[PDB]
């Protein structure tokens, strides 16, 4: 479902997908693909964080917090949760209904704060970030 | 898992 | 939306045991290939099995190149850079041929139109050119 996704938005889950499996976890979820968007670090999505103070230590030392310690020989097949594949259907629709063909960093940060209820909207609203002020920050980078 | 290098 | 196949998931996943119990830091190709032996139903493994391509023998190869490591690694094993350039060349070679899945015969073509890493040099010590692998795969299919 990633025909639309621009180079830099396939970056986001490369890295989500590498920051699930150096921290010992059995998906990619969707605080992996939060810390996606801060790794990519030149989308309109790692801006829009970075104004708001998210860093990626922050966010990473939240997720193994609440994750915990995992298995000394997990499986090697680490796919998406279910939450995670919402955020990425609901990052299509999202860019749908603003008359875009393409899938950006923007989106797949609206789109996670669309379903808002998952490890990665906990970890923001833990770190002082407002889910709504979140969208806004993108909004407004994305009107000049 | 994606695969784009 | 994932395009790997239910046994091209499990020779990822036999990939990872296949380098813990080397005791190796890296999933490089030749447990990618490894994984595709171990597998044993599809078509890289009917593939190999045809070339005279062993499941000891390349775990024979594989030892006389790296060896046992000293301490076997905890949680996820990383893929090689190059090992990844592998999983990216079986989804292109999935789309050329017009399949929107990736089975065990993209990952082993994939495999060796890399063609120069660990499980390349084991194909060849093996007697198996990597031209002569890549249409065994074709024709089978």
């Amino acid at each position: 479902m990633f025909e639309r996704f621009t180079d830099r938005a396939r970056r986001v889950v490369v890295l989500a997908q590498e920051e699930a499996r150096m921290l010992n976890h059995n998906y990619i979820g969707t605080e992996h693909i939060l810390l996606g968007l801060i790794h990519e670090g030149e989308g309109v999505a790692a801006k829009s964080l970075e104004s708001l103070g998210i860093s990626l230590e922050g966010v990473r030392s939240q997720v193994e917090e609440i994750i915990g310690q995992g298995q000394q020989a997990p499986s090697g097949h680490i796919p998406f949760t279910p939450r995670a594949k919402k955020v990425l259907e609901l990052s299509l629709r999202e860019a749908l209904q603003l008359g875009h063909n393409y899938i950006g960093t923007e989106h797949i940060l609206l789109g996670l704060i669309r379903e808002g209820e998952g490890v990665a909207a906990q970890v923001l609203v833990k770190l002082g970030a407002e889910l709504t002020r979140v969208r806004q920050q993108v909004i407004q980078l994305l009107s000049g | 898992l994606v695969a784009w290098g």
